[PDB]
RNA sequence: CAAGUCUGGGCUAAGUGGUAAAGGAUGUGGCGCCGCGAAGACAGCCAGGAGGUUGGCUUAGAAGCAGCCAUCCUUUAAAGA
């Protein structure tokens, strides 16, 4: 999403690592956090 | 407690684990010692407010401890302290503080609260005789109301090294009154 | 005449001995001055009661399901155990699950009774 | 299988009792009038009920010592609430009368012990602006 | 769905429901964080157990006296309830008093058993 | 393209090295704190997912799960402002 400033939402939105990449995964489309 | 060393060697002690403080007691002063570690633990408990001491060579395991320092520098990490003792029946320079509890008057009803320029008290009750915790709070809090020195209400050891009418604590509008 | 022994006694003391001795000895040190001995004694009683369950010297009337009479049957379950309206209905629905014991800790006679009450009301029941 | 709060002597206020229970599984006029049958013993002071309808689109069931706070109110003598509690805190009330009121509500009220009961009183009272004073 | 109600439920919950739910809910707030709810629940269980007693859906095997076999019978009572040597003998002697329930809180079968054990051992027993 | 692919003890796994700031993020590697595992501890799992709480403005609906004010009591396994 914003590419820069990813910071958790649903009370369980996950900080995961893919390609030295910080993307956040949750169970709501409403989270798709991607830097 | 413990705290040691006392030759003449700053720069390095001022490096590692032993910050330097002066051995100070009316009449005599010997080269600093002690060590940032101990400091930590106890100044931690309560520099210039509680009061213990060290056992260097058993020496003169007496009290007072600090009457001057500054956790100095930039980092907010102290170095170079001032220790003083009083085996005397003269202790006058007495700085310990006093507290309240939150007497619901301005707060728990009007939101209103207080300014405590005070907190701490420097006086001189009974030497080597001061509550490690002095409590004093005739409650009362709201409107453009304020209280200080004078009124104060002091217990036993009758000193008051300070002065009347000044910086105790008052109630002020947290938003309004 | 020793600690571990006292433990042994509280332990063996059937759920009844536990509950009642708890009452008593507390009655010796009140629901305040007291705490340690009879208070844990309670959990003990829990364990013993269970024991009764696993064994057979105490039964569990479980609801297997409701049919064509959920209203009346829920009335029965409610009056029977002393479960608020809402609570009672929730459980009643649960009736089918293993813990579906509409009334646990009932003698042979009383349990047969309970089973009979639900059954009549409009539900199918089963004992232990 | 529904909970509701309602007005003694009354029973079928279109807006608050028609929608809800009616839809959840209730015959609003029936339940309402039986209701009247009931509240007729304590009319004027609001009362609460847990009404269960099971599998015929029917029933009713229980009235249980109305919300402390508001009942207290009724006792005190004041419609709505100041505006905000501990911030508009000014509805001072009394011990005795309090504790008695307790004694009466004891039912749907915590166990059946003075201490706990009256205590619940101060609590609610507070919540509203009713200050045990 | 209300306090007094919960009280009602704990109350009705037969001694077993009390003991076991005490165990459980404690298991929800531990024999420390917990206290209020299942700890009094215990006294409740005491009351209910008693209830069982007064009614008949639970029995009390009482010792009426010992004859020509106090040794062996005391052996029986001791093993049976789990009472230390001394304690066991004292009670055995008491056997004659109303509280002389050698084993209280025993089903029909188990109680008949107990009565039989003491009897055989060398004592006269009676059930409730 | 002249001279240790020296040896010694760490840390890097991004070619950073071969330019960048605020700001991110149980990355990694080293140092201090609060709570316990036999009140046998966090994630697993069983379970009740307590009651006066459904209190005021706005209600037309706060009755945590509109928002502005509370944040008590509790019978009892606790409590969940």
């Amino acid at each position: 999403k914003v590419r820069s400033s990813v910071k958790k939402m649903c009370d369980n939105c996950k900080v995961v690592r893919r390609h030295g990449r910080v993307l956040v995964i949750c169970s709501n489309v409403k989270h798709k956090q991607r830097q | 407690m413990e705290l040691t060393a006392k030759p003449r060697t700053p720069k390095q002690k001022l490096d590692e684990s032993m910050i330097a403080a002066v051995a100070y007691n009316k009449e005599n002063n010997v080269s600093f010692a002690l060590d940032r570690k101990a400091f930590d633990r106890a100044f931690r408990q309560q520099s210039t407010t509680g009061l213990f001491d060290i056992t260097v060579e058993g020496g003169e395991t007496f009290p007072a401890l600090v009457k001057a320092v500054q956790m100095d520098k930039r980092k907010r990490a102290p170095i170079h302290v001032d220790f003083y003792m009083v085996t005397y029946g003269e202790p006058v320079e007495v700085s310990v503080p006093v507290h309240t509890t939150g007497r619901s008057q301005g707060e728990v009803q009007g939101g209103l609260v207080d300014i405590v320029v005070h907190n701490l008290q420097i006086v001189a009750p009974g030497p080597r005789r001061i509550p490690q915790e002095l409590v004093v709070d005739v409650t009362k809090m709201n409107i453009g109301d304020h209280i200080t020195a004078g009124d104060i209400k002091l217990p036993e050891g009758c000193t008051l090294a300070a002065d009347p009418e000044l910086t105790v604590v008052s109630v002020l509008p947290p938003r309004l009154t | 005449m020793t600690i571990d022994e006292i433990i042994e006694a509280i332990e063996k003391l059937t759920v009844s001995e536990l509950a009642e001795l708890v009452k008593k000895l507390e009655d010796k040190f009140g629901v305040t001055a007291a705490a340690p001995v009879a208070v844990a004694a309670a959990p003990v009683a829990g364990a013993a009661a269970g024991a009764a369950q696993e064994e057979k010297t105490e039964f569990d009337v479980v609801l297997k399901s409701f049919g064509q009479n959920k209203i009346q049957v829920i009335k029965v379950v409610r009056e029977i155990t002393g479960l608020g309206l809402k609570e009672a209905k929730d459980l009643v629905e649960k009736a089918g699950s293993p813990d579906a014991v509409i009334k646990s800790g009932v003698s042979k006679e009383e349990a047969e009774e309970i089973k009979k009450k639900l059954e009549e009301a409009g539900a199918e029941v089963e004992l232990k | 299988q529904i909970k509701l709060q309602l007005p003694a002597g009354k029973a079928t206020p279109a807006p608050p009792v028609g929608p809800a229970l009616g839809q959840h599984g209730v015959n609003i006029m029936e339940f309402c009038k039986r209701f009247n049958a009931e509240t007729a013993d304590k009319a004027g002071m609001i009362l609460p009920v847990v009404i269960t309808v099971y599998e015929d689109k029917s029933f009713t069931f229980i009235i249980k010592t109305p919300p402390a706070s508001f009942l207290l109110k009724k006792a005190a003598g004041i419609e709505k609430g100041s505006s905000e509690p501990k911030r508009k805190i000014v509805g001072k009330v009394t011990r005795k009368q309090i504790e008695e009121i307790a004694k009466t509500k004891m039912p749907d009220l915590n166990a059946n012990s003075l201490e706990a009961a009256m205590k619940i009183i101060e609590g609610t009272a507070k919540s509203m602006g009713i200050e045990v004073v």
